[PDB]
C-alpha cells in the first residue's frame, strides 16, 4: 500500500513548482518509511522494481535514501547489507531505459548513484564471474561510456569506480579498452595546452587527470596505464605533468612486488614493437614514464624484467643500422638509447651481491650455474657502449642531432656500469679516459654537439650571497698569511644540459675513493685552443662545479 | 684500444 502510494504521479502547487506526491512524500519523512522497508524487505524490492520505466527518478532516489540509511546506521541490526545488496544486484534487468539512448542524463547519474552506493555499502564481493548483476550493470556503464551525450564534467564522478572494475582478465577488457580510448579521443585535447586557463574546460580537463591519478593510485594497473601514458606521450611535456610523476612515486611503494614486472613488461612491449608512430612518443615511455617509474621504489632487486631485458636488450643493441631510409633508422636508435637508460637505470639502484658476482642473475644470462666472474654480459655492454661512442662520422651527416643525444646516453650507460660494480683504479680511467687516437676514435667530437653558440644574459641580479663569500675569501686569504688588522677599507643552459650531471655524478665520486693520468689529459684539453669553446666551457663548469 | 682494458681484468 506504501509502495502504491509512492510510485504515483500526482502534481501538487505552492503556487509554479509541481513537485510529485512521492517525491514530496519522500522528502518529508524519508526516513521511517525506509526503517519499514527494512522491516520487510523482500517484497519491498520486488514491488519496487515493478514500474522502472515510468518512474525512474523515483524508485533511484528511493534506493538512494534508503541505502544512506543503511549505511549510516551500520551500528545496529548488523549483519544486514550483505544480504541486502546480494538480493538487490539480481533484478538489474529491470532497468533498460535509464541509461539507454534516448534517456535523461539526471537518471543517469541516478544510476551510477545507485552504483557507487552498491560498491561504497558493501566490500568487493559482487564482481567475479557473473557473481550478482555485474554483466547486467557493466553494459549500462558501458553505454554511459559509449554515447555521446554525458558531460565533460558529470562523469567526473562517474569515472572513480575502476578500482572495483580492474579485477579482471580479457574478453570485456578488449572493450574497456575501446571505450576508453574512445572518451579519451573524444574528452581529451589533442597534444597539449589547447584551452584557455581558468575557463571550465581546462579545469575540468585537469580535473579527469586528477580522478585517473586517485584511481590508479590504490588501483595498481597495467590496464589504465598504458590508457593513461598514452596521453602523457602525446607531447613533450604536459601543463599538469608533477601531478602524474607524484603518483608514480605513490603507485611505486605499495607491496605486489610481481605486479611491478607487470607494469614494466606490458608498458615495454607497448613500447617495444613496431607500432609505426612518431618518434617522440615513441620513445617517450621509456624516456620518461618508466625511468621515473622503476626509479624510486618500484622493486629493490628485480631480475624478471631484467632477466627478459637479457635477451630483448642486447639484441636491439647488437645490430647494424639502414641509412637509405630514416624512418626504419630512428626507430632502433631510440629502442637503443632507451634500453641504454634501462641498463643504466638497473645498474644504478641495484647491489652487488645479485648481479656482478656470482649469481642467479648471470645464471639467468647464461645457460648453466657460472664459475665466470659475472662480467660477461657487462663486458659486452661496456664493449658496445664503447664502440657506439666511439662510431664515427667521417663522412655521416644524416641525423646527427640524434646520434649526439644516442651517444651521451651511451656514455650514460657507461658512467653508470663503471661507477658501480667495481672498486679498482684501472678501468677508472682505461674506460672512461683512456681515449686511443687511431684515426677518428676520440670522445667529446662524437658525443658532444659542438654546434651553437651559448647565449649569456650576464649576472642579471642576485649577488647577495656571494659578497659574504668575497669578504670570508679576503678573511682566509690575507690573515693566514700576513695578517694586519684588516688591510683594505675601500669605500643557464650548460647545466640543464642531458651532459653535466652523470661528469658531476662520477667525479663526486672518484674522489672519495682511494698526478693522475686522466688529470694530465684533461690538463692539457683545457689549454689547448684547437679544441673548441664548447666542451672547454662544459669541463671548465665541470670543475667549477667539482670543487 | 680497449683490449688493453679487457685483458686486464
Amino acid at each position: 500500500r506504501l509502495v502504491s502510494l509512492l510510485l504515483n504521479p500526482a502534481v501538487l502547487s505552492t503556487a509554479v513548482i509541481h513537485f510529485s506526491h512521492g517525491e514530496y512524500f519522500y522528502s518529508l519523512f524519508s526516513e521511517t518509511i525506509n526503517t519499514e522497508l527494512l522491516k520487510n524487505l523482500d517484497l519491498a524490492v520486488l514491488e519496487l522494481m515493478q514500474s522502472s520505466v515510468d518512474n525512474t527518478k523515483m524508485v533511484s532516489a528511493v534506493l538512494n535514501g534508503m541505502l544512506d540509511q543503511s549505511f549510516r546506521e551500520r551500528a545496529n541490526q548488523k549483519h544486514q547489507g550483505l544480504k541486502l545488496a546480494t538480493t538487490i544486484l539480481q533484478h538489474w534487468k529491470k532497468c533498460d531505459s535509464w541509461w539507454a539512448k534516448d534517456s535523461p542524463l539526471e537518471t543517469k547519474m541516478a544510476v551510477l548513484a545507485l552504483l557507487a552506493k552498491i560498491l561504497q555499502i558493501d566490500s568487493s564481493v559482487s564482481f567475479n564471474t557473473s557473481h550478482g548483476s555485474f554483466p547486467e550493470v557493466f553494459t549500462t556503464y558501458i553505454s554511459l561510456l559509449a554515447d555521446t551525450k554525458l558531460d565533460l564534467h558529470l562523469k567526473g564522478q562517474a569515472v572513480t569506480l575502476l578500482p572495483f572494475f580492474t579485477s579482471l582478465t580479457g574478453g570485456s577488457l578488449e572493450e574497456l579498452r575501446r571505450v576508453l580510448e574512445q572518451l579519451i579521443v573524444a574528452h581529451f585535447p589533442m597534444q597539449s595546452r589547447e584551452f584557455p586557463p581558468g575557463t571550465p574546460r581546462f579545469n575540468n580537463y585537469v580535473d579527469c587527470m586528477k580522478k585517473f591519478l586517485d584511481a590508479l593510485e590504490l588501483s595498481q594497473s597495467p590496464m589504465l596505464l598504458e590508457l593513461m601514458t598514452e596521453v602523457l606521450c602525446r607531447e613533450q611535456q604536459h601543463v599538469m605533468e608533477e601531478l602524474f610523476q607524484s603518483s608514480f612515486r605513490r603507485i611505486a611503494r605499495r607491496g605486489s612486488c610481481v605486479t611491478q614486472v607487470g607494469l614494466l613488461e606490458s608498458v615495454y612491449e607497448m613500447f617495444r614493437k613496431d607500432d609505426p608512430r612518431l618518434s617522440f612518443t615513441r620513445q617517450s615511455f621509456v624516456d620518461r614514464s618508466l625511468l621515473t617509474l622503476l626509479w624510486h621504489c618500484s622493486l629493490d632487486a628485480l631480475r624478471e624484467f631484467f632477466s627478459t631485458i637479457v635477451v630483448d636488450a642486447i639484441d636491439v643493441l647488437k645490430s647494424r643500422f639502414t641509412k637509405l631510409n630514416e624512418s626504419t633508422f630512428d626507430t632502433q636508435i631510440t629502442k637503443k638509447m632507451g634500453y641504454y637508460k634501462i641498463l643504466d637505470v638497473m645498474y644504478s639502484r641495484l647491489p652487488k651481491d645479485d648481479v656482478h658476482a656470482k649469481e642467479s642473475k648471470i645464471n639467468q644470462v647464461f645457460h648453466g650455474s657460472c664459475i665466470t666472474e659475472g662480467n660477461e654480459l657487462t663486458k659486452t655492454l661496456i664493449k658496445l657502449c664503447y664502440d657506439a661512442f666511439t662510431e664515427n662520422m667521417a663522412g655521416e651527416n644524416q641525423l646527427l642531432e640524434r646520434r649526439r643525444l644516442y651517444h651521451c646516453a651511451a656514455y650514460n650507460c657507461a658512467i653508470s656500469v663503471i661507477c658501480c660494480v667495481f672498486n679498482e683504479l684501472k678501468f677508472y680511467q682505461g674506460f672512461l679516459f683512456s681515449e686511443k687516437p687511431e684515426k677518428n676514435l676520440l670522445i667529446f667530437e662524437n658525443l658532444i654537439d659542438l654546434k651553437r653558440r651559448y647565449n649569456f644574459p650576464v649576472e642579471v641580479e642576485v649577488p647577495m650571497e656571494r659578497k659574504k663569500k668575497y669578504i670570508e675569501i679576503r678573511k682566509e686569504a690575507r690573515e693566514a698569511a700576513n695578517g694586519d688588522s684588516d688591510g683594505p677599507s675601500y669605500m643557464d643552459e650548460l647545466n640543464r644540459h642531458e651532459c653535466m650531471a652523470p661528469l658531476t655524478a662520477l667525479v663526486k665520486h672518484m674522489h672519495r675513493s682511494l698526478l693522475p693520468s686522466w688529470m694530465k689529459f684533461l690538463h692539457g684539453k683545457l689549454g689547448n685552443p684547437i679544441v673548441p669553446l664548447n666542451i672547454r666551457l662544459f669541463l671548465a663548469k665541470l670543475v667549477i662545479n667539482t670543487e | 684500444d680497449v683490449d688493453d682494458l679487457l685483458d686486464m681484468i
